[PDB]
């Protein structure tokens, strides 16, 4: 199953604890969603020296984040980072709404009908196996 | 690097650090121009005219500027003399209100309204190629001298309204200019050097698409890249977040035509 974005049980310190899809995370495949603008954009503002070509210096270097942080922490982050790091710049992504003038992509086009999320259920899960590696 | 001087063509220093203003002195200890963000080759292009791509564009704009067009049969010339002296200083104090309108005014919008009702001309497109280069001339013959927009008077609400686009989050990425250039100025966004996201420079002569940008052409860009929807080019959102953007970097030098990433 997939629990939808409004769905998702988040306890009073961002933690989410269950996954959002049964369906296994892939570390091979999070690693890759990462890189790309178009999903993650993970790269553009943190290092993982593990990837190995020019990480942003905005959010922290990732090495090790899985030694001081718990699964559910870290998955609480990727569903609405805003909800363990208040008034961060990292984008919320399992989130569908209360923005402002969102659109489609890098479009430049309003979103008409509903939000999809910035990143997926399987697209989350596969980003959290591949952020659990990194001890 | 950050620290090294701007003299361009051996003759016109450029301020490239200053005072924050007094608005802005919470947020920074110092405002400093793009270009001491940028690598020392990027940095090299803008010291001199010849090695300066948005100068080709500033020169046929030279020409443009004595050439009648429209039905009136009149230039840019026949009004406002040499460029060098009727519009010197001018990009220095723009955005600005405007008494025949009463209004803040862009230096697009009077170049339009001079196009229009002067000369008989059509309009340029805002961000097109023919305004960018005229505003690129305009910028150029007043070099090294100090950006100085009004805040206060008629101009205030619309400074105000700039203030608060500043500081208002967009897109499905949600996130002000501030959000990046306020509070992580000085860090990278992948390989890009986050700035302070000044307008001194502009219109900017830019190495990922060589050509010159309008201030509303960024903008634009800045709001789509949040995975937002942009402010109409020549909007009155736009209008008024270019009056507060200057007003962030009053005190540096004007720049434009300037090169950037
Ligand atoms: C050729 C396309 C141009 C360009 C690039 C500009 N002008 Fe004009 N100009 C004229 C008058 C009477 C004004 C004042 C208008 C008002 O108060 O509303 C202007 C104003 C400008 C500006 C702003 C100047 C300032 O000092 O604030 C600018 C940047 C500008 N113009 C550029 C008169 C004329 C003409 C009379 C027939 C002609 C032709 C032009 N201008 C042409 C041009
Ligand atoms: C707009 C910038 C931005 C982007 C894009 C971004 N991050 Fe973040 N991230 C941050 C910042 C800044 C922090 C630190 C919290 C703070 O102070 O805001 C952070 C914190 C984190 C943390 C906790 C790490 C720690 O040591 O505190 C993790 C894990 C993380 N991010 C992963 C990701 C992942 C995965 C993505 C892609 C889905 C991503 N980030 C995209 C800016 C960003
Ligand atoms: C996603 C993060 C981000 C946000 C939000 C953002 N910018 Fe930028 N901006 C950048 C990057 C990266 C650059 C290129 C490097 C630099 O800062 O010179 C840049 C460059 C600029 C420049 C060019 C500066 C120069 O010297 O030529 C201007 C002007 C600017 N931004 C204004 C804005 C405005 C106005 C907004 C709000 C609409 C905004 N920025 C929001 C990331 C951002």
């Amino acid at each position: 199953a997939e629990v939808a974005p409004g769905d998702v049980a988040i306890d009073g310190q961002g933690h989410v604890a269950r996954p959002l899809t049964d369906a296994p995370g892939d570390p091979v495949e999070g690693r890759r969603l990462m890189t790309d603008r178009s999903v993650g954009n993970c790269i553009a503002c943190h290092e993982v020296t593990e990837m190995a070509q020019f990480p942003g210096t905005v959010g922290p270097s990732l090495d090790g984040v899985a030694a001081r942080y718990p699964e559910a922490m870290i998955r609480g982050i990727l569903v609405n980072s805003k909800n363990v790091f208040p008034e961060t710049v990292m984008p919320a992504y399992y989130r569908v709404e209360g923005f402002n003038r969102p659109g489609i992509a890098f479009t430049s086009k309003p979103i008409e009908g509903e939000i999809r999320p910035l990143m997926t259920a399987g697209q989350i899960e596969d980003v959290v196996a591949y952020l659990m590696t990194l001890t | 690097g950050p620290d090294d001087p701007l003299v361009i063509n051996g003759e016109i220093e450029i301020v490239t650090r200053a005072p924050t203003p007094a608005h802005l002195a919470d947020r920074f200890d110092e405002i400093r121009s793009g270009w001491t963000f940028r690598t020392d080759d990027t940095q090299a292009l803008e010291m001199d005219d010849f090695e300066n791509s948005g100068m080709v564009f500033v020169e046929e704009a030279r020409a443009v500027w004595d050439r009648p067009e429209g039905t009136e049969g009149k230039a840019c010339a026949d009004c406002h003399g040499a460029v060098d002296d009727g519009m010197y200083g001018l990009r220095a104090v723009y955005p600005k209100y405007v008494e025949s309108a009463g209004k803040v005014r862009t230096v697009e919008q009077m170049i339009n309204a001079c196009r229009t009702s002067r000369m008989g001309a059509p309009e340029w497109d805002y961000i097109g190629p023919d305004m960018t280069a005229m505003v690129a001339l305009i910028a150029s013959v007043s070099r090294g001298m100090p950006v100085s927009v009004a805040i206060d008077g008629p101009a205030q609400s619309t400074w105000e309204k700039g203030r608060e686009i500043y500081y208002t989050r967009y897109g499905q990425l949600d996130l002000s200019c501030a959000s990046c250039h306020e509070q992580y100025f000085d860090h990278y966004i992948r390989a890009d050097h986050l700035s302070q996201g000044q307008i001194n420079g502009f219109p900017s002569y830019r190495l990922k698409n060589a050509r010159l940008n309008a201030v509303h052409d960024r903008f634009r860009g800045c709001i789509r890249d949040t995975r937002g929807v942009p402010f109409a080019v020549g909007s009155p959102e736009f209008v008024a977040l270019e009056l507060y953007v200057a007003s962030r970097g009053n005190g540096l030098s004007v720049e434009g035509p300037s090169v950037r990433n």
